[PDB]
């Protein structure tokens, strides 16, 4: 959820990372439209997926 | 040999069993599993409550749910789990009966094989006995009364089906609800229905009598942006699968902006998009909106101050059944929005359950639906699970008995009739084969004895006397008074179940007994 | 005769299974039997792997919540307590101890080699008769305001006996009553606010004549306002991103970028003026806001409140007479929130904003200035239970008699039924009736009175037909609560008995406990 | 997307709306071809959008 310098700085870091590793699929969006009424006290939550299996988690 | 060697890698790490004694081993387990379930037969059955590996409590009475989440280590154990699951796949209750019968056949097989008889001849005899018994049983079975106006015969059948589980606590409203639901949902022209045309939702709190049937729609959401009135009268609805937001195309899109004029163009674009979405929906003449994938709070307030109730974020098949029931149509996008395809509802309301935060949307359409839903109000999660299982079995049974001339009287009596038939069949047959049919009949008699044992009364002499009665009496369908209510006749005790269930149980048990008898070797690892 | 289970998978298909279930059930029952009556004493749930987190509680709901077990029957009863607490409130204690006594009856009965289905049928009939009798004795009120108010006072006062807050019952029960008055007949539970602020006394607590907020204010917002025209909003206000994407700024000079920045500042000012066109003296934002909107608002000089709560904004929209808005093209199609004064208040060592003279008072805010966090937690649990009971008794106006009165009523009715019933069931039902007799007995045990004397006197009184006879807990005598004022919710006791009945039904019908092989840990 | 590598470069909101409606028109034109073709059932390896 945009607005907090936490999420903003994380978005900045991942966008800059995209400049280095163009072999990695980055996804950003608003969790509200991704998960209905998602708790706004649980952001930014990093998800690591492949083949529908969660490999790494970094929650909040 | 002169020198040691190995032809098998890890030859001393794998065991190998063979011979008729090997059969004994399987037959060993054939006691326990059968002896495990023999304790639950009867309308006054004594359920089993057990834990999975994760720490969850489950109570039930049917076979498949027991066998699945039971930790099974031996391979016959897993085979029998598969077996009871298949029996449930076809009928429901009576899985216990299949397990008991197949087992009893297995113990009698071990008893009689000690005489040194060829197993192939045993299988042949069992097959002949089973085919003769099923032929006679289908010949004797009478016709059932099915109607869209008369239900009492089917009410009694359903009530009998509840004569295996806990659900016999109410045992009257349940049969009526089941028959009404299966009649409503059923496709008339083909003698079929599909259970995905039915939804079951069980909620904690309430009493067993609160169980009810709604020929409508049960949704578990509430009024989106809930600061609007919590209900409404007759509502006209449109169904959308798209959010309320300027959509983005599937292709990588780059809109070049170079002028503050393009900035104002973007602002105008978003505002006019939202307003035209509102104009479209409110103009086509509806009152209720439903969104599959949610939308933004801007459109939320636009819908609110337009005084048009709306909901969002609903599951796929849920919306599909909603549209089915309302008779309207799901418009994919605003271009195809029409007034003709709007849906209409007799009543919609929000359930608060007094204290719980959760709210469910109950919907009674203005028109009937070929889909019906089930709602439960009880006092235990486990009892909710058991009630749901019982309801599913009941619907399966009512679908089974939707076919005419498919009823027969059970109660441990039809087994007696087939036992007499196969005894005669053995009589009109030379020896060296008839022991198999004798074993078949002795296995047939097993179930009634287990039934009476579950009554805690004298099993064997009661069984023999009732058999003597059915031979002497004119009633070929007279069973056992297992609830202190008098006679032994099924036609007035009404232990009514579908014939196809028994035919299926018998044939399936015969096939698995064949399967066990056919094999004699096991090579397994032990490390 | 052959092993069939996985390593760690167990099956007890003999009476040892019911033995284990019964001893676990008794271990459950005795642990909670000290938390009943007006004489209960509280317990400690001490932790060692939870980083030393403790909670003191009296209503056994949390007790069964914080303890697991391998015996599945005890977990079944834990879920039963879950259900019971999900319905109204206190009585989990009651239903659990009652189940313990009924299973002890089942123990005694199995001690005579009886097929349990007889017990099952007899208890079915006994429960039917008891529910019919209790419904026939269902005393109802609400036809008069004073009568209904006094009934609520009696229910609340009797209920506070089962928990700690009795020490200031007159300063608590009555207070709770007005809270449910503020519900105005609405079925919502989530309007009452629960506030915990350690320090001060439970008597120092109070119910304010308004509402309070616990969020930071903007950079330049006035401290106090009168006759506030109030609006509630949920939009960006965080440099209000355009929500359109896949659009890029791609130029060759930075003067255009400067003009774009100036234009976005102007557009944000346009949004601010769009909002101000409606005209307000107090603004509410459910979420954050940025420095430039804050400067614009300070130019307006109004109250902007930032980063509120979804439930709280719903409550306040219900309260102050406004509703949340997200678009502001219509200064004409919105209803505005209203309050008399909005000021600042310092409570505990935390800062709150005070709504005084609110146009309406639907929701509630209960501040607890208690003396410890644990007492605060149990106080909030107890008030939650009490307000649930209050809401339930407002829902259905029918009430019943406690102190065993209704209990011995059903006991004597079942007694007469068993007397007119032949077979084992009768004595079973009689024992079942005796089972019910244990419930008030344990209550007296909590008091520690002359048990058998009191039980005999109550049975004599109920046989005589004195249908208002009860136990005096102030001295240890037998009197009439109609004089005393001991009344309870008909719904509460009805569902207690019915749930206990069905729980006994399911528990007694077990024959083989099979614990699956543990996965790992 | 067309071939998973297509890129869109426009300059005003009208172009944006035209392009998205054009994607919808591609979809609905394929639908029209299918429907007016007269077949009553369609089968494929490829997923069918809602």
């Amino acid at each position: 959820k945009q607005g907090i310098p936490l999420c903003a700085l994380i978005n900045q870091h991942l966008s800059g990372l995209a400049r280095k590793f163009p072999d990695v699929k980055f996804i950003k969006a608003i969790s509200t439209t991704c998960i209905p009424n998602y708790p706004d006290r649980n952001l930014p939550t990093i998800f690591v997926y492949l083949e529908g299996d969660i490999k790494a988690q970094f929650i909040g | 040999y002169g020198r040691p060697f190995l032809i098998i890698k890890d030859q001393d790490r794998k065991s190998r069993l063979m011979g008729l004694e090997a059969l004994k081993s399987h037959i060993m387990a054939a006691k326990a599993v059968a002896n495990t379930m023999r304790t639950s037969l009867g309308p006054n059955g004594l359920d089993k409550m057990m834990v999975d590996k994760d720490g969850d409590v489950t109570v039930t009475n049917d076979g498949a749910t027991i066998l699945s989440m039971m930790d099974v280590d031996h391979q016959i154990a897993k085979l029998m789990v598969e077996l009871s699951k298949s029996q449930d796949d076809e009928i429901g209750d009576g899985t216990t009966g299949v397990v008991v019968l197949a087992g009893a056949l297995l113990e009698e097989a071990e008893q009689l094989l000690d005489r040194g008889i060829h197993p192939i001849r045993i299988a042949d005899g069992y097959e002949q006995a089973a085919r003769v018994a099923i032929e006679h049983l289908d010949k004797i079975s009478d016709s059932v009364l099915v109607d869209i106006k008369d239900t009492e015969p089917l009410i009694q059948t359903a009530k009998t089906t509840l004569g295996s589980k806990v659900v016999n606590s109410c045992h009257r409203q349940m049969a009526e609800i089941a028959v009404n639901a299966v009649l409503t949902v059923a496709d008339m022209e083909r003698r079929d229905v599909d259970f995905e045309l039915i939804k079951v939702e069980g909620k904690v709190g309430g009493r067993l009598e609160d169980t009810k049937l709604i020929k409508g729609v049960i949704v578990d959401k509430d009024f989106s942006h809930p600061q609007m009135p919590k209900k409404v009268e007759d509502a006209k609805i449109a169904i959308l699968t798209c959010p309320f937001e300027p959509p983005k195309p599937k292709t990588k899109h780059k809109l070049d902006v170079t002028s503050v004029e393009d900035y104002k163009a973007l602002q105008k674009y978003e505002k006019e998009k939202f307003e035209e979405m509102i104009q479209q929906i409110k103009e086509t003449g509806a009152n209720l909106a439903i969104c599959q994938w949610g939308f933004d709070d801007e459109a939320n307030h636009l819908l609110l101050q337009n005084n048009l109730p709306a909901v969002r974020w609903v599951g796929g098949p849920e919306i599909e059944l909603i549209a089915i029931a309302t008779g309207g149509r799901i418009v994919p996008r605003f271009s195809e929005l029409t007034a003709e395809k709007l849906g209409f509802a007799g009543l919609v309301q929000e359930i608060s359950f007094g204290t719980t935060k959760d709210k469910m949307l109950v919907i009674e359409q203005c028109k009937n639906s070929r889909a019906v839903t089930i709602f439960i109000r009880g006092g235990n999660k486990m009892i909710i699970e058991e009630a749901k299982r019982s309801l599913h079995d009941a619907l399966c049974v009512i679908r089974n008995l939707i076919r005419d001339n498919r009823v027969v009287y059970g109660g441990g009596a039809a087994e007696i009739s087939c036992a007499l038939a196969v005894s005669q069949e053995a009589d009109k047959c030379p020896t060296l084969e008839q022991y198999a049919m004798r074993a078949f009949a002795d296995a047939l008699e097993v179930i009634p004895m287990a039934l009476s044992e579950n009554s805690g009364m004298n099993p064997i002499q009661t069984m023999t006397e009732v058999r003597a009665r059915q031979v002497k009496e004119m009633n070929p369908a007279l069973g056992i008074d297992c609830l202190h209510k008098g006679t032994n006749d099924m036609k007035q005790q009404h232990v009514i179940e579908t014939l196809i269930g028994k035919k299926q149980q018998i044939s399936l048990a015969t096939q698995m007994v064949r399967m066990i008898l056919k094999i004699d070797d096991i090579r397994k690892p032990g490390e | 005769p052959v092993n069939i289970f996985k390593a760690g998978a167990d099956e007890e298909r003999a009476e040892t299974a019911r033995l284990t279930s019964f001893i676990g059930a008794i271990a459950i029952g005795d642990l909670v039997k000290s938390t009943l009556g007006p004489k209960g004493m509280d317990k400690i749930l001490l932790s060692s792997g939870r980083d030393a987190s403790l909670m003191v509680t009296n209503d056994g709901a949390t007790i069964l919540k914080n303890i697991g077990v391998d015996n599945p029957a005890a977990k079944v009863l834990v879920d039963m307590s879950r259900v019971q607490d999900d319905e109204v409130g206190d009585g989990t204690t009651s239903v659990t101890v009652l189940a313990a006594e009924l299973l002890r009856e089942a123990e005694s009965l199995i001690a005579k080699k009886i097929h349990p289905q007889t017990i099952i049928a007899g208890w079915r009939e006994a429960t039917k008769a008891a529910r019919e009798a209790l419904l026939s004795s269902a005393v109802d009120h609400g036809s008069d305001e004073v009568k209904f108010r006094q009934d609520l006072m009696n229910i609340a006062g009797t209920t506070l006996s089962s928990k700690l807050l009795t020490h200031h019952k007159d300063h608590f029960t009555k207070l709770a009553v007005e809270a449910v008055l503020r519900l105005k007949g609405s079925g919502n539970l989530e309007a009452i606010h629960i506030i915990k602020k350690l320090g001060g006394s439970l008597a120092d607590s109070y119910l304010d004549e308004g509402f309070l907020l616990d969020k930071k204010i903007g950079v330049n917002q006035p401290k106090r306002i009168e006759n506030a025209k109030i609006l509630i909003a949920n939009t960006g206000m965080d440099t209000d991103k355009i929500k359109i994407f896949g659009s890029r700024v791609r130029v060759d000079s930075t003067a255009k970028v400067a003009e774009i920045e100036h234009a976005e500042k102007e557009k944000m000012k346009e949004k601010v003026e769009r909002i101000l066109k409606h005209g307000i003296n107090c603004f509410i934002n459910r979420q954050l806001i940025y420095n430039y909107p804050e400067q614009l608002f300070g130019a307006a000089g109004v109250m902007a409140i930032e980063h509120a709560d979804f439930a709280g904004v719903e409550r306040l929209a219900l309260v102050t007479g406004g509703e949340i808005a997200s678009t502001f093209d219509h200064p004409e199609l919105v209803k505005l929130g209203s309050c008399k004064l909005i000021e600042e208040v310092m409570i505990g060592e935390d800062k709150l904003i005070h709504f005084s003279g609110v146009a309406l008072g639907e929701a509630c805010t209960i501040v607890l200035r208690g003396a410890t966090q644990q007492i605060l937690d149990e106080a909030e649990r107890s008030l939650h239970d009490a307000l649930c009971v209050l809401a339930q008794t407002v829902k259905d106006s029918r009430t019943v008699y406690g102190g065993g009165c209704s209990e011995m009523l059903m006991a004597h009715a079942v007694t007469q039924l068993a007397n007119r019933t032949p077979g084992k069931e009768a004595v079973a039902m009689e024992s079942y009736a005796k089972a019910l007799r244990m419930l008030p007995t344990i209550i007296a045990d909590n008091a520690g009175y002359d048990s058998a004397d009191l039980v005999a006197q109550l049975r004599a009184a109920h046989s005589e037909g004195n249908t208002t006879a009860g136990l005096d807990m102030r001295e240890g005598t037998i009197g009439d609560m109609a004089i005393l004022g001991i009344t309870e919710s008909f719904q509460v006791k009805r569902q207690v008995l019915l749930s206990a009945a069905e729980a006994a039904e399911v528990i007694l019908r077990v024959d083989n406990i099979i614990k699956a092989a543990p996965r790992k840990r | 997307a067309e071939k998973d590598n297509a890129e869109i470069r426009v300059h005003t909101v009208e172009d944006y709306q035209a392009i998205v409606d054009a994607e919808w028109n591609i979809l609905y034109d394929k639908l029209e071809k299918i429907h007016h073709s007269g077949a009553k059932v369609v089968l494929s390896k490829l997923p069918i959008g809602d």
